[PDB]
RNA sequence: ACCAAAGCUAGCUCAACAUAAAUAAAAUAAAACAUUCACCUAACAUUAAAGUAUAGGAGAUAGAAAUUUUUAUCCUGACGCUAUAGAGAUAGUACCGUAAGGGAAAGAUGAAAGAAUAAAAUAAAAGUAAAAAAAAGCAAAGAUUACCCCUUCUACCUUUUGCAUAAUGGUUUAACCAGAAAAAAUCUAACAAAGAGAACUUUAGCUAGAUACCCCGAAACCA
């Protein structure tokens, strides 16, 4: 409809001078010069806020800081040495089956799952395992072999129930 | 590779004096100009105070070399300069039309 | 499915012939051309070509010394530090260009691709786009090209994209020699900047082939 | 019309390419200060690991490694700037200091002197041109005459609860001169369970663009 309306009328051939952005595309950057905000450039009257020497962030003004009054726990200790495992839903799998991806047993593997853009990249995860958390598994398609590091009980259950094969490495 | 030298008969293709022919008195490479005999007449003042007699004399003002062209000794027509080596084993400048040696 | 049918007029370019027929199906066409995308592509193309050679000297980079010109108090003059200060006429500027940079940026592939696509659509529907089977320039002289552009009533500025750059000397020699009106460029070197630079586009059959192949493969890669 | 402005050209910045010996500190940041401090002296390429593993008055801050990914020449200049800009430089001269050292200012007629061609002659300053009938004025406006008296009004700026204030800054004019950082977010577009040029994110996200945090000044310390 817009193609016919654009082709019907004869325009200026759209020279480079006729190029214009959509409304609200680029902001009209504010310049401190003017009588709008006088002489303080929005920094207010005096104080240390006016100066560029103003105090650093994370400072409560000399009173005991917030983070210093908080006890310690091993929450951060985990993110270092934790053994990484990624859960995968059976819904995603049956979705891959419904997307017309590779059917047969033999070629199926994690590599093929990588090529299908259905995998999560784990560059910062050392000793990466693969796990399956059950979901969307109701009346899912049958005769599909899956090879994973460690599969959950309900995953192996769901897969074997419909005739699938669970390969544990 | 230079164009005009002192003493040759030259022609002028541009200006009020265009079309006239004459020899060159002096060539200055500083301001890049030439002076043709009895051409571009201008006023000059040589006075005598003691004798009370002032004397105004006509003189030739320097003209741009780009408006001046050399004249071939044979063809006699104005022409551009070209650098060649004759059969006599010499480095010379000749007309772009004929083979007459300018030097 | 709406199929756009474009008529390709074959010109033997000798003279006095507008007659030719080829049925083309440019699926590359788009309903509404994006002005925003085109503008962003143009701005970007203008941006990565910036040399950013602008330079100055901050007060620290000034050859002048840092000695105090006089005592702080008792002199009767104003308080002053080194004479290389920006408040001094012998000093530089603090906010100046002196610190270098790079004005370019990385634009997503789909954006620039859709940019060239939309631009091609613009040139298409503007009637300024013509398709030919081949190109012939037997005489190979400026006068022939000029009188051809005047007789056939082409645009004021025509961008010719034909050759694969590997052949046909007779055309290129005359086309690339002293011509302001017409511009030359290989089929694999076709860009949006070149198209937007000219008011008229003329493509040949192989050029249209490779172009529609590249654009269909990029549209299919962007849709998937 | 007077002192005067206005008319050009040297000149350079930066990128790329070619080619007779011996652990330096401290000021400062942690709004004090004492352990501590990216940085600087010489060797130290890209992507990602990663602002992670750790270290630290476990305060400020400091901060890898294992490992990963990478690529052949040939193609030159300006969305850099002109006498207050760009180097200070028509020069390290003149000049200052015993010395080390510090460090300036400074050219324009015309194509040709062939010396009356030019074209404006308005910046602050005095000349052509002073106040003018017994009248008051932060310096004008409304009336009024082609001028004035009368009537109506407490300089600017800064700092402050509040300044015409006898609080601050300014002889005047010209010129120079002080808000350059995107994480999360709002917004404009690309695609969408995927985005993004082999790097990350992701129970509508992802990518790109566009939006907010200015200068001058010590007394002193160290080498």
């Amino acid at each position: 409809x817009x193609x016919x309306x654009x082709x019907x009328x004869x325009x200026x051939x759209v020279s480079l001078a006729n190029l214009k952005p959509n409304p609200g595309s680029r902001k009209p950057e504010r310049r401190p010069r003017g009588r709008r905000r006088g002489r303080k450039c929005g920094r207010g009257h005096k104080g240390e806020r006016q100066r560029g020497t103003r105090p650093r962030l994370g400072f409560e003004g000399g009173q005991t800081p917030f983070y210093l009054r908080i006890p310690k726990y091993g929450f951060n200790e985990g993110h270092s040495f934790r053994h990484q495992y990624q859960p995968l839903s059976l819904n995603r799998l049956q979705y891959l089956i419904d997307l017309g991806r590779v059917d047969p047993t033999q070629p199926i593997d994690l590599t093929q799952l990588v090529n299908g853009r259905g995998v999560t990249i784990q560059p910062s995860k050392r000793d990466y395992g693969v796990q399956l958390v059950e979901e969307g598994a109701d009346t899912f398609k049958a005769k599909v072999n899956i090879e994973v590091q460690m599969a959950s009980e309900l995953a192996i259950a769901a897969i074997e129930k419909n005739g699938g094969v669970v390969t544990t490495a | 590779d230079w164009h005009l030298f002192c003493g040759d008969k030259v022609e002028i293709l541009e200006g009020k004096d265009a079309g006239k022919q004459g020899k060159v008195v002096q060539v200055i490479r500083q301001r890049n100009w030439v002076v043709v005999e009895g051409l571009n007449t201008h006023y000059r003042y040589v006075g005598k105070t003691v004798d009370y007699r002032g004397t105004m004399i006509p003189s030739e003002a320097p003209l741009l070399h780009n408006q001046v062209k050399l004249v071939d000794p044979t063809d006699r027509k104005p022409t551009d300069v070209e650098w060649r080596f004759t059969e006599a084993g010499e480095r010379v400048r000749v007309s772009t039309r004929s083979g007459r040696i300018i030097p | 499915x709406x199929x756009x049918x474009x008529x390709x007029x074959x010109x033997x370019x000798x003279x006095x012939x507008x007659x030719g027929l080829t049925e083309l199906h440019p699926d590359v066409f788009s309903t509404a051309p994006r002005l925003d995308i085109l503008h962003q592509v143009a701005i970007w193309q203008k941006n990565f070509k910036r040399i950013s050679y602008a330079k100055t000297k901050t007060r620290a980079e000034v050859r002048g010394g840092g000695r105090k010109p006089w005592v702080q108090k008792g002199s009767g003059r104003a308080r002053h530090g080194s004479i290389r200060s920006p408040i001094w006429r012998g000093g530089g500027v603090a906010h100046g260009p002196r610190g270098p940079t790079s004005y370019y940026y990385m634009l997503p592939m789909k954006v620039r691709v859709q940019g060239l696509k939309v631009a091609l659509t613009v040139k298409l529907a503007q009637d300024d786009l013509h398709i030919v089977d081949s190109l012939e320039l037997p005489t190979a002289d400026p006068q022939y090209l000029i009188e051809l552009a005047r007789y056939r009533r082409w645009g004021d500025s025509v961008l010719l994209v034909d050759l694969e750059h590997e052949d046909m000397p007779q055309n290129v020699v005359a086309a690339t020699s002293g011509l302001k009106t017409f511009n030359l460029v290989p089929a694999v070197g076709l860009n949006v900047h070149s198209m937007l630079k000219h008011q008229t586009l003329v493509l040949t059959l192989p050029t249209v082939a490779f172009l529609e192949e590249k654009l269909x493969x990029x549209x299919x890669x962007x849709x998937x």
